[PDB]
């Protein structure tokens, strides 16, 4: 339902460059030499650090982020277990001091180690191709 | 008889490209590209009309949303039963049980799908058909690093 597509982002981008608020987040991109990137929903990936029903804390190479509302997502291969590498599609509820997402979906990506080895490059590649 | 050479890498560059870029190029004819995407949600029932499996879903590669059609072969593979095989499975409780197990497996596979998909996009109709799925591999990782490291 997000009106913004699920933008791929690392925890540091929300933590450090996100602006605005609740109904309107914008990612500053001054360094690139581009204007603000509006976002509502995001695609994020990371290792499950801890999981307590409906909630979890994940960690990507740039930092941690938490996810809530997991009792409502589609039931695929179960992965709400410390150590699992997963992806989450979620609506941004907070960005600093720690990004927080309302989960739309959480998928297990532990099987193929390529996903984790490629995530940072994917985020860099996608952002390089956005006006 | 014309190809906008200035977007060749935008549409074909290895390992995958982006939906937003494809749409921004305003394609005039059927265009086939490869994107890394997952399914946001199913948008309709699994149909068996025509004697084949088909279902529509909404996917995303992180830059846009796109409605796609899964038709025939990919679904037969995920479920493990073709339509006629399912119809035959009905006269035997245990074979039908296997079909139901295959139906649920297909349900979970689409929920967990996150791979490279080759899609045939028809601009004149506003959606695509999935032609193939492929797990990300080392080759893709190397291609991504190459278009970004040197």
């Amino acid at each position: 339902l997000p009106r913004s597509p699920p933008l791929k982002v690392l925890a540091e981008q929300l933590r450090r460059d996100a602006e605005g608020g609740p109904g309107a987040w914008r990612l500053s991109r001054a360094a690139a030499g581009r204007g603000p990137l509006d976002l509502a929903a995001v695609w994020m990936q990371g290792r499950v650090v801890m999981a307590d029903r409906g909630e979890a804390r994940l960690r990507d190479p740039s930092g941690d982020f938490s996810v809530r509302g997991l009792e409502r997502v589609p039931r695929g291969r179960p992965c709400l277990v410390p150590g699992k590498y997963v992806m989450v599609m979620g609506v941004v509820q907070a960005c600093s001091p720690e990004p927080c997402l309302q989960a739309v979906k959480m998928t297990d990506l532990s099987d193929n180690p390529i996903h984790e080895s490629m995530w940072e490059l994917e985020v860099e590649d996608l952002h390089r191709n956005i006006p | 008889n014309s190809i906008n050479l200035s977007i060749a890498m935008d549409l074909y560059s290895p390992p995958f490209v982006y939906l937003s870029v494809l749409m921004a190029s305003k394609p005039k004819e059927v265009t086939t590209v490869k994107v890394k995407a997952f399914i946001v949600t199913l948008t309709g029932n699994l149909s068996s009309s025509g004697g084949i499996w088909s279902i529509t879903a909404k996917v995303s590669d992180g830059t846009a949303y796109l409605d796609v059609d899964f038709v025939d072969e990919i679904l037969t593979s995920l479920i493990g039963f073709s339509v006629p095989e399912m119809k035959q499975s009905k006269k035997d409780p245990l074979q039908y049980q296997k079909f139901l197990e295959g139906l649920q497996k297909c349900q979970r596979d689409l929920i967990d799908l996150c791979c490279l998909m080759t899609i045939s996009f028809n601009p004149s109709l506003s959606k695509a058909m999935v032609l193939a799925l492929q797990d990300v591999n080392m080759e893709h990782l190397e291609n991504l690093k190459k278009r970004l490291n040197k």
